[PDB]
């Protein structure tokens, strides 16, 4: 079925350009906004930028903006000028559409290496490391700067995990509903700013690392990334 | 009778007894039945309809400064408001009547693309009302020189708020007179003869309705052409004997002069004579009223 | 032929006659109580705030 | 011998005369004339759901109270926001001739239909993000009128060949089959129960069926005309038919006749669509006369006109919640109104 | 308006496709087909369970065609989907009052006072070859003339005529004899009459 497909990797020198190509089959890509993730090679996820539906508009992060372009034949392109020494990192491509009641951030691409040789809203995670064991419960808390809970009344808050060599896939979104392909052990909670994904008869199969978004302004920022290990 | 300096032109005008002896009762006269017409036309009130109603409106504001008209007429050429109120009274003025000739060349185009040419694209509202928008725009843009000018001004015994003076000087004012009858009498004509012939030729004139529709847009031009002929004409005619002989007399210019002015108020009766358009046109209006 | 769905008819309009009826008035009581209890949770007939209407 | 039968069948017909008329102690309107009237109800244009470009045939609200689906001629079927008037989807009809709308209680599914004799199920939430055809289900001979779900998974549709079916989308074959009725079968409405439902035909008769044994348990008579509208009381045990001859009807199942009558003097039009309040206290009533009346259940007399349309409305809906109202004319404009 | 621009942009992309799907489609025209059972409304489809739906283009005019014939139930409930027809095509088989019933019945309904009954005659030379040898009062017994083609089929003709009421409709009758390829330029032509005196209409002047 939905299957994205992207490359354009590799060494590059620094001061150079290249071009990264998300390749998207399956679906109905015309009427989707692609976004684009980074992943430090020892760190969390970081946001690249984001294009809507038809090119409407289009994002940066802080440190990406006039160095990057993204544009979209079922084909995504992101233009790359002048990487820096810490440009190096694994780039996702990341679907998402935007209706009532609707899924974003809900697949992600399969992510291609890359070598080289204040006012915005920000989220922190007060644990890294929790130690758990299969059977038991195990909750993972992210705490935000400014209260999401917006005026509808709809809290932008996501949660994410990432198997250990897997690329990341949507748990929770908006903080109290479950993703399509989600078991009912995972469950969200949390009002305002405090927030808890509260996870009941753990499985083997749920190890890896969680990380929190919020969906309120761009730029999105992500948490520190919290990791269960067995035991 | 006299002579004045306008303008830095020998600019000649006159004051004569009939005026007031014939112009305020086919005023009066026109000025209620056109308030009668248009008031419950407007309270009644499409690309055609919305360009109708645009017509309706000149129409009603035209009639509104017409009694200004009436209490200048009557006072023997005295205006005693001002500076402003006779300003904006010959802007407004202007305005209605280019409004209502180029909305009726308007009315007319459509039903020339809707008879002959009922395929074409042209045949959105937003789209009719900012060209009704642009039309009035370039109305006032083409009529504005009026309100720089300075009347009334006064000579002898009164003070003059007139446009339409007997003066050597060439303005810009006679040359759009002679233009708004010029070119709209052109476009009518070839437009109803065409709506004429194509409805002819198409072997639908053996209704009865169809005859009828063909007599109401002949009889539009008709009255068209019968309320500003003579105008236009007359213009011609004080054009010409101020050419072919000048300023140095304006004994003859008086009875002229009284037949331009009881000819410019045939310019103000057609305007009261836009029922015709209106009611007679279609059943839906009676069956309204 | 005509004999298949006269029986076929007659049949439906004696199972149907052995329906139980109750009396009117009764019926007629128990809907009244349903429609008053419920007044208070009706927004339409009682207008309803703008604070809580979210049709502002 | 079919002499005989016909003579049985008269016997029968009056045996149900003599029972029905033996119950009827009483009368509605000397019960509810002590209860407060509830006065004139005001309600103003809270929203215009702009961009339909054909004449509106229905409007069937989603079980969240937010989410309102209107098909046209155009052929597209737009499921609207109602509280921020934005359009969600265009589901693109494969024939532009559409006369039914229905939305699953889960809220993944719509269904469609019209001329086209085909009942068509479109799912909302595929994994490709693009609305597809789930089932189109064939079978009935004549215009499917109106269809509902009684779930996710089996819709009941009411179609123009005097027989309503019970479909199953999972198979596409008719699980079962409702046969009896005289005329057109041109309305349907399945109880809060949804163990049964009614279909007023176009024989001025509705009757009342049983989804799980199949067979007409009771049926009513009493209409002048044609029923074009039916819906359920909110207790379930009553229900008000909208027939074509300016009048609409109370009927109640235990009592097996109709209760109280709706006319007035100065209407001429027929029923269009008649839906209940949440409370049941109100009825509002679409009408063919421009217009769209609200009477009180009880006391039987006009409580206000919602006089708000260009043309005929023909599809009224109440949220399950009662917030708004939803009326749709034939000027291409869906209003909710409250 | 966190993410909800993104929905007011997905909702303006959607308003202009359908606005875009409603320019293109108010080019074409509308006609919707009626008639008696082999009556004539396959040869004149062939020439240019459901309801049948028949396209065909001419002088840049997209006709739809609409065969609701095999509609096996009520015409009076679904009669109102066709109201906003540009014309109705009428075809009546020569070589048998059952069509003449079926005309009046549609001619007087309260959704077609205002649209033209364009009338199509086909089987021109069965009928002619039949009034040869059979007069023309075994179908229509007031008849009372010469047994010849002229002045039945004009006799024909002024009985279709008289079953109208409305004085704001018009029968546009014309012949056909079942081989001709003319029939799509009169349609073109009764078509762009009816649509000329319906823009008449609109200016408040037929
Ligand atoms: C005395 O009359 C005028 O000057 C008015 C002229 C006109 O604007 O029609």
């Amino acid at each position: 079925d939905v299957q994205l497909v992207e490359s354009g990797g590799g060494l590059v020198q620094p001061g150079g350009s290249r071009k990264l190509s998300c390749s998207a089959s399956g679906f109905a890509f015309s009427s989707f906004g692609m976004h684009w993730v980074r992943q430090a090679p020892e760190k969390g996820l970081e946001w690249v930028a984001y294009i809507s539906s038809g090119s409407g508009t289009i994002y940066y992060a802080d440190t990406v903006k006039g160095r990057f372009t993204i544009s979209r034949k079922n084909t995504l392109f992101l233009q790359m000028t002048s990487l820096r020494s810490e440009d190096t990192a694994m780039y996702y491509c990341v679907r998402s559409i935007y209706y009532y009641g609707s899924s974003p951030f809900d697949f992600w691409g399969q992510g291609t290496t890359l070598t080289v040789s204040g006012s915005d809203i920000v989220m922190t995670q007060a644990t890294s490391s929790v130690p758990v064991t299969p059977g038991e419960s195990v909750s993972i808390s992210c705490r935000s700067s400014k209260s999401l809970l917006h005026s509808n009344g709809n809290t932008y808050l996501y949660w994410f995990l990432q198997r250990p060599g897997q690329s990341p896939q949507l748990l929770i979104y908006r903080m109290s509903n479950l993703a399509s392909g989600v078991p009912d052990r995972f469950s969200g909670s949390g009002s305002g700013t405090a927030f808890t994904l509260t996870i009941s008869r753990l499985e083997a199969e749920d190890v890896g690392v969680y990380y929190c978004m919020q969906h309120l302004e761009y730029p999105l920022t992500f948490g520190a990334g919290t990791k269960l290990e067995l035991k | 009778d006299h002579f004045l300096e306008i303008d830095k032109k020998n600019c000649c005008v006159f004051r004569d007894d009939f005026i007031v002896k014939v112009l305020p009762p086919v005023l009066g006269l026109e000025f209620i039945f056109g308030l009668l017409g248009n008031g419950l036309a407007l309270w009644i009130f499409k690309s055609s309809r919305i360009f109708l109603f645009n017509l309706a409106v000149a129409d009603f504001l035209l009639i509104i400064c017409l009694p200004f008209l009436m209490d200048n007429y009557v006072r023997r050429w005295d205006w005693k408001f001002g500076d402003i109120p006779c300003r904006l009274m010959l802007f407004m003025l202007a305005m209605n009547r280019q409004g209502s000739i180029i909305f009726l060349t308007v009315v007319a185009v459509d039903r020339y693309f809707r008879v002959v040419h009922p395929h074409h694209a042209l045949n959105s509202n937003r789209t009719a009302a900012i060209i009704s928008c642009l039309l009035w725009g370039i109305t006032i843009g083409l009529t504005v020189h009026l309100l720089k000018k300075k009347m009334p001004i006064q000579n002898g015994g009164a003070n003059l708020c007139s446009s339409f003076s007997i003066c050597h000087t060439f303005q810009w004012h006679e040359a759009m007179f002679l233009l708004e009858f010029f070119l709209p009498l052109g476009i009518i004509l070839f437009c109803s003869a065409r709506i004429i012939w194509s409805l002819r030729q198409r072997q639908m004139d053996r209704h009865a309705k169809i005859k009828r529709a063909i007599t109401f847009i002949m009889v539009v031009a008709i009255v068209f052409v019968i309320c500003f002929l003579p105008s236009v004409v007359v213009r011609i005619r004080i054009f010409w004997l101020l050419h072919t002989s000048g300023t140095q007399n304006c004994e003859v210019y008086r009875s002229v002069d009284l037949a331009f002015f009881i000819t410019l108020s045939f310019t103000y009766m057609n305007s009261m004579l836009d029922p015709v358009v209106y009611y007679f046109s279609s059943p839906s209006f009676p069956n309204f009223f | 032929a005509s004999i298949a769905q006269a029986r076929k008819l007659v049949e439906q309009l004696k199972m149907e006659a052995n329906i139980d009826r109750i009396k009117v008035s009764k019926a007629a009581a128990d809907l009244m109580a349903y429609c008053e209890a419920h007044a208070k949770e009706d927004p339409l007939l009682t207008p309803v705030p703008a604070s809580e209407n979210p049709f502002r | 011998e079919l002499d005989q039968l016909r003579q049985e069948a008269e016997q029968l017909k009056n045996q149900i005369r003599d029972a029905r008329k033996a119950c009827a102690d009483a009368t509605l309107s000397q019960i509810t004339n002590n209860i407060d009237p509830v006065g004139r109800i005001q309600m103003r244009t809270r929203r215009t759901l702009r961009g339909h470009l054909a004449k509106i045939y229905a409007m069937h609200w989603g079980t969240d109270s937010r989410l309102l689906v209107s098909a046209s001629q155009d052929g597209k079927l737009i499921i609207w926001d109602s509280y921020t008037t934005n359009k969600v989807h265009a589901i693109p009809l494969r024939s532009s001739w559409v006369m039914t709308c229905a939305y699953a209680p889960s809220g993944n599914y719509v269904a469609c239909g019209g001329l086209d004799n085909i009942c068509s199920i479109y799912n909302l939430k595929t994994r490709e993000g693009n609305v597809r055809v789930s089932r189109e289900l064939a079978g009935h001979t004549g215009y499917l009128s109106c269809c509902r779900f009684l779930d996710d998974n089996q819709i009941v549709t009411s179609s123009g060949d005097t027989t309503c079916a019970l479909w199953d989308i999972e198979t596409g074959q008719q699980t079962t089959t409702f046969t009896g009725h005289t005329g057109d079968v041109m309305s349907l409405s399945l109880a809060p129960d949804t163990r049964l439902f009614v279909s007023g035909a176009c024989d001025a008769s509705a009757k009342l069926w049983d989804v799980r044994e199949g067979m007409c348990r009771q049926t009513f008579t009493g209409h002048e005309s044609d029923i074009n509208a039916i819906c359920f009381f909110p207790n379930g045990n009553a229900f008000a038919t909208g027939s074509d001859d300016a009048t609409c009807r109370l009927f109640d199942l235990r009592a097996d006749q109709e209760l109280m009558t709706y006319s007035h003097d100065n209407i001429i039009c027929g029923i269009t669509s008649v839906s209940f309040s949440k409370s049941g206290r109100l009825l509002l009533a679409g009408y063919d006369d421009f217009n769209c009346n609200v009477w009180d259940a009880l006391k039987a007399d006009r409580a206000g006109v919602l006089a708000g349309h260009d043309n005929r409305v023909s599809c009224l809906g109440v949220t399950d919640d009662g917030m708004a109202v939803a009326t749709g004319s034939w000027d291409s404009f869906l209003k909710i109104w409250n | 308006s966190a993410e909800e621009r993104a929905a007011l942009e997905r909702s303006k992309a959607i308003e202009k496709n359908l606005k875009e799907d409603g320019i293109s489609a108010a080019k074409d025209v509308k006609l919707l087909l009626l008639g008696a059972d082999n009556s004539g409304k396959s040869t004149i489809v062939k020439q240019m369970t459901g309801i049948v739906e028949t396209h065909f283009t001419f002088k840049n005019l997209h006709f739809r065609l609409f065969d609701v014939g095999g509609q096996r139930s009520e015409r009076k409930k679904w009669i109102h989907c066709f109201e906003d027809v540009t014309a109705i095509i009428f075809c009546v088989d020569l070589s048998d009052h059952e069509s003449l019933m079926l005309f009046d019945s549609i001619c007087n309904n309260k959704f077609f006072i205002d649209t033209s009954i364009i009338l199509f005659l086909n089987k021109k030379d069965l009928f002619g070859e039949k009034i040869k040898k059979s007069p023309l009062t075994i179908c229509f017994p007031e008849y009372t003339g010469p047994n010849t083609y002229e002045d039945a089929a004009a006799y024909i003709q002024a009985q279709f005529e008289s079953k109208n009421r409305s004085p704001n409709k018009e029968i546009y009758c014309h012949m056909t004899c079942a081989t001709d390829t003319n029939n799509a330029q009169v349609i073109f032509d009764a078509v762009t009459d009816i649509i000329i005196a319906n823009n008449l209409r609109g200016c408040g002047l037929y």
